[PDB]
């Protein structure tokens, strides 16, 4: 079975709110890092947010003040909060996790209409 | 049973699917059988009294052993030592090692004792083997001279 | 009397739970050992009790950890059925001594100390086969304990460490 499974995609008008969630079959403790990448049609991949094992969290320049990334130790998953979306936020998102090799996921095509 | 374990509980053993319900009926027995000892039995059936003595090796400070006198302690001399049954020969000197309270020995790469704790006074000593080496003989031919 | 409620949260153990395997001094060497250890990066079921089925399984061994300072915690109970039909432990600590008894206690649903009578721990014990008295184990701080049993031998390790303000 696939390890990382993502959910939370769809169509959402500008100024709304959304929740992206990617869950891992293995425990999220040993994964040592979890990041969210997104890419727009015809553009290159850029990092959105990253959270390490200790608890340090980092985001991108165009991400601060609107997005929050956090995980709970009840169901092994990582959540990202989509707030104050604009037109350029329309992209495809995928979460990545590396214990000793990198694991990737697919899906979650989110669109914003303006 | 696991090693060195006892059982005292008395109950009605069940050898069937139905519960015993506290009565020794069908498929219900008492797992405590009494020996029948008589003086006219054969040798293989007579009662035998058994006592087992179990020894614990040296990991902690020793407490039980025979009547051996304890002599004086000497240092900086190639001497024979017998520390709590550990016997050897060497030179005993003062120690800079920081033994923890629960530790009693000290080991090296070859897994031989090199730091000991004195049983009477809680002091640490370091053991080094006495001096030794090899000898070579340089001589001309015996047909020439007898000097070496 | 049932007056205790409990919740469970989950967290990790990081790099903790290493103990000296033997009482032999070693220095500047790397030693390979094989024994009962707590694996790195494992679940630790953080229990919270407020005022309940606290019959937690024992399995091979147990690593216990506590960070409180009020010393509201004291002692432990061990057994296989927690009834008078089988022998059980009564490791109990207070400010002056620790008593350890192996006997056929009739344990109640929830044991506690009135504070200082243990009448609510057991009803009556009859056939005791082991007694022991010593100095109590427990003495912003984290206290760690390791309990295990091998070949009829119960082994208890402990450690005290200072911990700053960390959740
Ligand atoms: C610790 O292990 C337990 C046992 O698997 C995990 O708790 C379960 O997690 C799954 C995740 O989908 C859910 O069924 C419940 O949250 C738990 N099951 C229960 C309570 O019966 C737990 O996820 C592990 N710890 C972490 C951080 O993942
Ligand atoms: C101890 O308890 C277990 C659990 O019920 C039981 O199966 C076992 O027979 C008992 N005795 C030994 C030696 O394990
Ligand atoms: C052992 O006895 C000797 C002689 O009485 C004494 O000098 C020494 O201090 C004693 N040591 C201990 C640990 O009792
Ligand atoms: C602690 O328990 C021991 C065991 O009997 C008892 O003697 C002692 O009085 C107890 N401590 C206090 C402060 O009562
Ligand atoms: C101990 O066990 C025996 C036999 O199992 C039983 O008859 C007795 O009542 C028990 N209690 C005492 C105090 O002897």
């Amino acid at each position: 079975q696939v390890q990382l499974q993502e959910s939370g995609g769809g169509l959402v008008q500008a100024g709304g709110s959304l929740r992206l969630s990617c869950a891992a079959s293995e425990s999220i403790f040993r994964m040592e890092l979890m990041e969210w990448y997104h890419q727009a049609p015809g553009k290159q991949r850029e990092l959105v947010a990253t959270i390490n094992r200790c608890g340090s969290t980092n985001y991108s320049d165009s991400v601060k003040g609107r997005f929050i990334i956090s995980s709970d130790n009840a169901k092994n998953s990582v959540y990202l909060q989509m707030n104050s979306l604009k037109d350029e936020d329309t992209a495809v998102y995928s979460c990545h996790a590396r214990t000793w090799t990198s694991y990737w996921g697919r899906g979650t095509q989110v669109t914003v209409s303006s | 049973l696991k090693p060195f374990e006892r059982d005292i509980s008395t109950e009605i053993y069940q050898a069937g699917n139905k519960p015993c319900n506290g009565v020794a009926g069908p498929n219900c027995y008492s797992p405590l059988q009494s020996y029948g000892f008589r003086p006219t039995y054969g040798v293989g059936h007579q009662p035998y009294r058994v006592v087992v003595l179990s020894f614990e090796l040296l990991h902690a400070p020793a407490t039980v052993c025979g009547p051996k006198k304890s002599t004086n302690l000497v240092k900086n001399k190639c001497v024979n030592f017998n520390f709590n049954g550990l016997t050897g020969t060497g030179v005993l000197t003062e120690s800079n090692k920081k033994f923890l309270p629960f530790q009693q020995f000290g080991r090296d790469i070859a897994d031989t004792t090199d730091a000991v704790r004195d049983p009477q006074t809680l002091e640490i000593l370091d053991i080094t083997p006495c001096s030794f080496g090899g000898v070579s003989v340089i001589t001309p031919g015996t047909n020439t001279s007898n000097q070496v | 009397v049932n007056l205790i409620t409990r919740t469970q949260s989950y967290t990790n153990s990081f790099t903790r739970g290493v103990y000296y395997p033997d009482k032999v001094f070693r220095s500047s060497v790397l030693h390979s050992t094989q024994d009962l250890f707590l694996p790195f990066f494992s679940n630790v079921t953080w229990f919270h009790a407020i005022h309940d089925n606290p019959a937690l399984p024992f399995n091979d061994g147990v690593y216990f950890a506590s960070t409180e300072k009020s010393n509201i915690i004291r002692g432990w109970i061990f057994g296989t059925t927690l009834d008078s039909k089988t022998q059980s432990l009564l490791i109990v600590n207070n400010a002056t001594n620790v008593v350890i008894k192996v006997c056929e206690f009739q344990f109640c649903n929830d044991p506690f100390l009135d504070v200082e009578s243990e009448f609510r721990v057991y009803s009556s014990a009859n056939n005791c086969t082991f007694e022991y008295v010593s100095q109590p184990f427990l003495m912003k701080n984290l206290r760690e304990f390791v309990f295990k049993n091998i070949d009829g031998y119960f082994k208890i390790y402990s450690k005290h460490t200072p911990i700053n303000l960390e959740r």
